[PDB]
């Protein structure tokens, strides 16, 4: 499950709304650690 | 890694355990050549 | 619909840290205007954060959530003035602007 | 560049003033022309803007229906005629130019941004 916003929200150019910031709970080299992880997505690879 | 110990192996692989039943004795191997050499 | 303090004062050559607040702010952007007595306002930042080429480097903006910051680093006796911020309601299609904070330089 | 504003008008209420703004400079038509007002000891209060080209309008509710935006383009200038004066009126009255649009490639945006502004009109009504 991935949470996410939209990267530039203050934005009314065509890319309004194209990319969005998203967090993850992602696996780390331990089996025992999370890592909390922001990143960017297209619009396209995602579904809400 | 700051008790708090990790295998040496996770910083850049998986580790796979050799097999017990295989043994590492360095039996001779003789190279032949094919017909034509 | 913007809220800003009524006044805030540094020492000359201390930082400015000039606040503004409001409900439509985390999506519409802010810009901000040095007025002073006798004038029409004049912009300083726009978009948040950017500064249009004519004023000097001791202004910057930056923004969070629903609170824009205008910050104005070494300020000296000519940056005393009246600092506003502008924005927008929710809707994008009226123009709002804060009450005006006082910056006096001490 | 410059805008020419109207000069002062002193009114008794229920009377009324026009705020004439000239542009100067630059294309008159293109760009918004807005209305800023400034109460004495008061900060800027937005009071709505008229298209140039068009002659469409954009009022702020506390004047929309007391204030008449207007334009005439053959001699680049705006108007602002404030109807129905109050004492609580007594304001000097900006006019501004927003920037132009912002293509993209096909595209408009309008982000509004004054920094073109006249010198003010003083309306005191009295
Ligand atoms: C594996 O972990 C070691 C231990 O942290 C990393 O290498 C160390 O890098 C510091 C940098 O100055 C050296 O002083 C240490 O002596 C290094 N230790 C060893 C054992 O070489 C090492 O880079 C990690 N490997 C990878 C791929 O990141
Ligand atoms: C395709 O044509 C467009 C025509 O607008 C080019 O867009 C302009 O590129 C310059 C390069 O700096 C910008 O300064 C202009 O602002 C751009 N126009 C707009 C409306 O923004 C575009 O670069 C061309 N693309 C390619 C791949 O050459
Ligand atoms: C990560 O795990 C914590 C555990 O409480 C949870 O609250 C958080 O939402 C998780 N984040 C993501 C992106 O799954």
């Amino acid at each position: 499950t991935l949470q996410c916003t939209n990267y530039a929200p203050k934005l009314r150019s065509m890319m309004r709304g194209e990319i969005k910031n998203c967090s993850f709970n992602m696996t780390t080299e331990l089996r025992d650690k999370k890592q909390k992880v922001y990143s960017l997505f297209y619009r396209l690879d995602v579904v809400q | 890694i700051n008790k708090e110990y990790r295998l040496i192996n996770c910083n850049t692989s998986a580790i796979t355990q050799a097999c017990p039943k295989v043994s590492f004795e360095p039996i001779p191997i003789h190279y032949c050549a094919p017909a034509g050499f | 619909e913007l809220t800003q303090p009524p006044s805030v004062s540094v020492s000359p050559g201390q930082t400015a840290r000039i606040t503004c607040s409001g409900d439509a702010l985390p999506k519409q952007y802010a810009y901000w205007y040095q007025q002073k007595p006798g004038q029409a306002p004049v912009l300083v930042i726009y978009k948040d954060s950017e500064r249009p080429s004519g004023i000097p480097e001791r202004f910057s903006g930056s923004s969070s959530g629903t609170t824009v910051t205008l910050t104005i680093s070494g300020v000296q006796a000519e940056d005393e003035a009246d600092y506003y911020c502008q924005s927008a309601d929710s809707s994008g299609t009226y123009v709002v602007f804060g009450g005006g904070t006082k910056l006096t330089v001490l | 560049v410059q805008l020419v504003q109207s000069g002062a008008e002193v009114k008794k209420p229920g009377a009324s003033v026009k705020v004439s703004c000239k542009a100067s400079g630059y294309t008159f038509t293109g760009y918004y022309m807005h209305w800023v007002r400034q109460a004495p000891g008061q900060g800027l209060e937005w009071m709505g803007w008229i298209n140039p080209n068009s002659g469409g309008t954009n009022y702020a509710q506390k004047f929309q229906g007391r204030v008449t935006m207007t334009r005439d383009t053959s001699i680049s200038t705006a108007y602002m005629e404030l109807s129905r004066l109050r004492s609580d009126d007594t304001a000097v009255y900006y006019c501004a130019r927003d920037r132009g649009r912002e293509w993209e490639l096909e595209s408009y945006y309008y982000y509004y941004y004054m920094d073109v502004w006249g010198k003010g009109t003083t309306v005191t009504v009295s």
